[PDB]
């Protein structure tokens, strides 16, 4: 490596003396305790060390050497259901050693080293790759795991040993090239895997909650924002929306939280039960947790693993997600970063590197279109936290740029409690206009209209009730008081809706579809009822939208049981009028 | 399809552009048994040497060593290594280090003159 | 040939190194590595001692021992030629395709030398762009500079590409058209997201007018510092098309947020004080070289059309970046938040938006002359209008007199009929119809800002 | 009656569409192979010259 020593500390920061032709940002194995560091300044013969590991009475001429390589991931199956920090290092192992807490400079390997494997080789001697190729399957859960050959890696093939039980340690692959292909590879993570070339959107990409998806849905590839204060949601339902999906790995990051704010989502987990394997939903589902007394910058490093993640999987034909759980940690981060590099920073205070890295960190994820001809497409949904709760800091108001669509959040709601607290008069979606496709293919082409037919409503809602408060509901007559009651409904059942309701746990398209329906006809035939000299006062009593009042209710199987069952009604009760 | 057509001619001119290098290639690898090896030695020698106006010493090929006479007598001396169709050298310190490759000639006239030769090649 | 050795801090895109002595403040220069590939170099601040190099790439792996500079050249210039349309390139301005590296012509600097105003020649020429809201009011007149306020989701993007598309000359008020020009664009974002991307392409080949275009790309991913060198890039692609080749090229910019985003961090990173709430003081200048390009010179057939989008947060017109804008541009046409989520498309609207070139020789002369005052009409008629959003909200349903009445209800309507458009394209005068007809439920002697003949002449 | 006169048009839209579109690429992909080939054989003759006057300037 190269050898020398320390200068002066500074809390998380440290500076290094006598090393030289040293490179820039490494894997820099500083003290006794090892820590692995960073060189972000590289200045003349002294370098800036950046630790992720928590310092503590460190002194100065304790070895300091580095690898002269970056940051990167233990490739292979056995990922799945697994810890791995942020700093990559698997928990499950660490909590074994290290009995009940979380101690820096323990070092172990990530990915397990001892673990078997059956061995489908799907090549054979002498053959010639490609790099990004599949080599060969291995068996994982309900998964085709593969073995994709690392970028700029080709070349004919010496071998190929046939099946067997393996720990990921041992080439089965050496190439004709001399070149031993052992299973895991070494992929630095600030960097991108490239991709043949990109495919793009047109494809919906559910979490099924009705409302979310409804108004403003977003695509396969895209990319969208959550803000809002404490309160509403954000910190936890992202974990509902892991419990459902239009994908098949789940792979959450989780920054600067507290233990008791992951625990249950850990153990639950197994008790999840994906439909679209049927599988416990553990089995797909990845830790890279991280606590909140770690170094600042050590939520840096965390953020970046998840990504990288993401390609490898992706590239063997996956629908990733990502859910990023608050950029603030990060920002932080990069915050504290600077006082030890002096930088004048930007209003606010942040570095002016800012939206940068931000930018690309959006851009990497996506369908699209691999070497091997895969699909598979990663979604991300980031979450904010400017201290004021909403845009007034530029840490999340820049955030918006660099972005599809976006999931507004606000206190009000959430105070009387609407789950979640989408003000509908918030946000936007940027694919409406291309999602109908599929759309008119499943439901069928009578939601390109329908659906807008709601929105006319709440628009129309928004309008009336400035002067309601105004005056009163009373100088307002029939037609008036008409939609207030329909908004109503579109709240009733729509936005006040839970995550813990076994009902409404997941919900679909049909249910949409479903009440999609219910509604326009009160309209319709209230419209005409009305002006049958009738009073709102009676077709607010009309029993028939509180049967409408159970429709968070009907489990989605039998549910056009219940759709067709009342729709009758309707027309029924009130032929009356 | 126009659009292949241009595809098509400017790939074609790629091809002519491409020769063209080659043959300099092919040549200007065909000097040193050229006999006016020894002649273009110092000449890219006090090139180099004029260009640093420090001074220290020059090192090259022991080839071409021999050829150079004028700045065996002057200079430091320190004729070594290899710059091999080039020479280097290093003047005063460790500093710059200026030198001159034949082919970081043809690099530099060919940045310029890409587009003379595209006059003279279609005309 | 030379040959720079000697590194002395690295951190953030500022490099140092001593012995320099015949460098160029501002300068392209080379960073061989250890691996073996090359990278940049600006040399924004040459000094006795040492100096600054700006690195294009971001540095990694980097070390203190082969980190290898040379001199490329003193000062960016750049080749071009007419033939290399359709062809992409980037922030270096490598080509993309994979086709031949261009053989240019003439190189020619890139920072430019700003213009004389003997030289310039005043607008005169205006097109259809086919959105009345210009088309009427404001006038989008050749080789202007027209920037086009938005926010962030909103639809930026789409409404610039129709101007693309519907752009073109008028040849019935002359006796000159395209029978006379042919028509083009020069296309560059300067990073952006995908998804922006391909939507963009798909529209100039189905089109088709790609062709006849010159593309410059940095996709929002690249090292961020190439941010700042692009835009002069393709600029220069712009007097060289006009100049010798003679064109109609409409230059669009879009992304100019982003392109201070970047400016700021060598600005302070490297040092300045700063010029005013968080951001350099040169940023004036940065940002009048870049749009003051524009225009056409006497008796030449080329025209330097800028048209720059860009979006600020919220709608705080004066957030630094727009502001300034404003003072060094010309137009200003702004998107309307308010109107986006009341389905009208383009939301394009004068609220604040306010032209600049218009009186000058169209919209009259060669224009119908009961245009002009139609518009400024139209203007207070608006006015007039919208107050009452406010004190119709305050005094109930309505307690305001009959008269009064007309003027809440033209509002409503107008901006319901006339400005919303669908993929439609108005011409001029099934345009300036509409307006007259809007004219109408407002009751003569009212209308008190256009002669006598004019407001009978078109009622 | 007058759906099916529409519907035929189409077709004939669609056909005389159809065959120029495939036509067209006939002429243009064939003159395109055939000037590209016309400018290799302009090269041919002075190619040579330019690597005389390159490789005489670059030399000291
Ligand atoms: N989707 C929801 N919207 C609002 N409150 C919810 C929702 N789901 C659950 N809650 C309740 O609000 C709590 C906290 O919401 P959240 O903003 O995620 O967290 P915190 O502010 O405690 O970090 C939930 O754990 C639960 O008690």
């Amino acid at each position: 490596m190269i050898q020398g020593v320390i200068q002066k500390i500074a809390g998380p920061a440290v500076i290094a003396k006598g090393m030289l032709g040293a490179r820039m940002y490494d894997i820099c194995k500083v003290g006794e305790e090892g820590l692995v560091g960073e060189i972000i300044r590289l200045d003349g013969d002294t370098a800036f060390v950046q630790v992720y590991e928590d310092t503590s009475g460190l002194k100065v001429g304790e070895p300091v050497v580095s690898t002269g390589l970056p940051l990167a991931v233990e490739l292979g199956p056995g990922m799945l259901n697994g810890i791995y920090d942020g700093i990559q290092r698997p928990l499950e192992r660490i909590r074994e050693k290290t009995g009940i807490y979380i101690t820096r400079g323990v070092v172990v390997h990530a990915l397990d080293r001892e673990k078997k494997w059956a061995w489908t080789p799907m090549v054979k001697p002498g053959d010639e790759v490609r790099g990004g190729m599949v080599l060969g399957t291995v068996p994982e859960f309900g998964f085709t795991h593969k073995i994709l050959v690392p970028p700029d890696v080709r070349g004919r093939v010496k071998e190929v040993k046939p099946a067997g039980e393996y720990t990921v340690e041992e080439p089965v692959v050496v190439l004709e090239d001399g070149t031993e292909l052992k299973m895991y590879h070494t992929w630095p993570v600030r960097r991108a895997r490239p991709v043949q070339r990109k495919l793009d959107p047109n494809t919906p990409f559910l979490t099924g909650m009705r409302i979310l998806d409804v108004l403003f849905p977003v695509a396969m590839g895209g990319t969208a924002a959550i803000p809002g204060p404490f309160g509403s949601g954000k910190t936890v339902t992202q974990q509902s929306l892991a419990k459902w999906s239009n994908a098949d790995v789940v792979v959450y990051v989780g920054c600067g939280e507290r233990g008791n704010e992951m625990t249950d989502v850990l153990v639950e987990f197994p008790e999840l039960t994906d439909p679209k394997t049927g599988g416990p939903l553990m089995h797909r589902t990845v830790l890279i947790a991280n606590t909140s007394n770690m170094p600042v910058a050590a939520r840096e490093a965390s953020i970046y693993v998840g990504v990288t993640i993401a390609e490898y999987f992706r590239d063997q034909g996956f629908s990733v997600a990502l859910m990023a759980d608050s950029t603030s940690r990060w920002a932080e981060a990069l915050r504290e970063i600077s006082s030890r590099l002096e930088e004048m920073p930007a209003e606010e205070g942040y570095p002016p590197y800012l939206a940068a890295r931000l930018a690309a960190f959006y851009e990497r994820a996506g369908k699209v279109i691999t070497l091997g001809g895969e699909e598979g497409a990663v979604t991300i949904v980031g979450a904010v936290s400017p201290p004021g709760g909403d845009m007034s800091e530029p840490v999340t108001q820049s955030t918006l740029r660099i972005v599809g669509a976006f999931w507004r959040l606000d206190a009000s709601l959430a105070f009387r409690r609407h789950f979640p607290a989408i003000n509908w008069n918030g946000s936007y979606s940027l694919f409406t206009s291309a999602l109908d496709p599929w759309y008119r293919e499943n439901v069928a082409e009578d939601y390109p209209e329908l659906r807008d037919a709601i929105s006319e409503l709440l628009q129309r809602e928004a309008g009336l009730q400035e002067i309601v408060q105004l005056v009163g509901p009373d100088a307002l007559q029939d037609a008036e008081r008409l939609v207030i009651e329909v908004g109503r409904i579109i709240r009733e059942d729509f936005l006040q809706q839970n995550a813990y309701h076994e009902v409404d746990a997941y919900c679909s398209m049909k249910k949409a579809y479903g009440i999609m329906k219910m509604i326009l006809a009160f309209y319709k035939e209230a419209e005409a009822a009305i002006k049958r000299g009738v009073s709102i006062d009676e077709i607010l009593q009309l029993p028939v939208l509180e049967r409408i009042g159970r429709a968070r209710y009907v489990s989605e199987e039998e549910f056009p049981a219940y759709f067709e069952e009342a729709m009758k009604e309707i027309q029924g009760a009130f032929k009356a009028l | 399809g126009e659009l292949l057509v241009a595809t098509a001619r400017t790939q074609a001119r790629g091809e002519v552009l491409e020769e063209v290098r080659r043959r300099v290639r092919e040549a200007l690898e065909a000097l040193p048994q050229k006999p006016e090896w020894p002649e273009v030695v110092r000449k890219l020698a006090l090139e180099a040497l004029e260009a640093l106006p420090g001074a220290k010493a020059l090192v090259a090929n022991p080839e071409d060593l021999p050829h150079l006479e004028a700045m065996a007598r002057e200079r430091g001396v320190e004729l070594q290594a290899e710059p091999r169709l080039g020479v280097r050298a290093v003047g005063a310190e460790g500093k710059t280090q200026v030198e001159n490759s034949l082919l970081a000639r043809m690099d530099r006239a060919w940045d310029a003159m890409s587009s003379k030769v595209a006059q003279a090649l279609w005309g | 040939k030379k040959e720079y050795t000697g590194i002395t801090y690295i951190s953030g895109p500022l490099l140092f190194v001593e012995n320099a002595k015949d460098l160029a403040y501002g300068a392209i220069v080379d960073i061989k590595d250890g691996t073996g590939r090359v990278r940049g170099g600006q040399v924004i601040e040459v000094s006795e001692e040492y100096a600054v190099i700006q690195v294009f790439e971001e540095t990694t792996g980097l070390d203190l021992a082969t980190t290898s500079v040379s001199l490329v050249e003193d000062v960016a210039r750049l080749g071009v030629s007419k033939e290399m349309l359709g062809r992409r390139f980037n922030g270096i301005g490598k080509p993309i395709d994979g086709l031949p590296p261009i053989t240019p012509e003439k190189r020619l600097p890139i920072t430019g030398l700003p213009l004389n105003p003997v030289a310039r020649r005043k607008p005169e020429q205006f097109i259809q762009t086919g959105i009345s809201t210009i088309d009427v009011m404001n006038t989008l007149v050749r080789g202007q500079k027209l920037p086009i306020f938005s926010g962030s989701g909103l639809p930026a993007n789409e409404i610039a590409a129709q101007i693309a598309r519907q752009a073109t000359v008028r040849p019935d008020l002359s006796g000159e058209g395209e029978k006379e020009e042919p028509f083009a664009v020069v296309f560059a974002a300067m990073g952006i997201t995908q998804r922006e991307l391909s939507y963009f392409i798909q529209e100039f080949e189905r089109t088709g007018a790609l062709s006849r275009s010159v593309l410059f790309l940095n996709k929002a991913d690249d090292p961020t510092i190439e941010r700042i060198l692009t835009p002069r890039m393709a600029l220069t692609v712009a007097e060289y098309l006009a100049f010798e080749h003679d064109y109609h090229v409409l230059v669009i910019l879009t992304d100019m947020t982003n392109y201070c985003e970047a400016l700021r961090e060598i600005g302070a990173a490297r040092e300045e004080i700063p010029g005013r709430r968080g951001y350099p003081g040169y940023m004036y200048t940065d940002l009048a070289t870049i749009y003051e390009r524009a225009g056409v010179v006497e008796g030449k057939k080329g025209s330097v059309t800028q048209i720059p989008i860009l979006s600020m947060p919220d709608d705080d017109r004066t957030h630094p970046i727009p502001d300034l804008t404003g003072y060094i541009t010309e137009g200003q046409i702004q998107l309307s938040r308010e109107l986006h989520r009341k389905g009208i498309y383009p939301p394009i609207d004068p609220l604040p938006s306010l032209s600049r070139l218009m009186n000058n020789g169209v919209g009259k002369g060669k224009t119908r002359e009961d245009h002009k005052q139609v518009s400024d009409q139209l203007y207070s008629a608006y006015a007039n209008g919208v107050d009452i959003r406010k004190l119709v909200a305050i005094i109930g349903e309505d307690a305001l007199t009959e008269n009064d009445r007309r003027y809440l209800q033209f509002a409503d309507a107008f901006e319901r009929f006339f400005i919303n458009q669908g993929q439609q394209n108005r011409s001029i005068e099934e345009s300036l119809q509409i307006a007259w007809a809007l004219l109408s439920m407002l009751p003569q002697g009212e209308l008190k800002r256009i002669s006598k003949d004019h407001i009978g002449k078109y009622y | 009656e007058a759906e099916a006169k529409a519907k035929a048009l189409e077709a004939q839209y669609r056909e005389r569409e159809r065959a120029e579109t495939e036509a067209l690429l006939a002429r243009y992909r064939e003159r395109a192979e055939a000037e590209a080939k016309a400018v290799r054989e302009k090269a041919m003759a002075r190619l040579d010259e330019a690597v005389a006057l390159v490789l005489k300037e670059v030399l000291p």
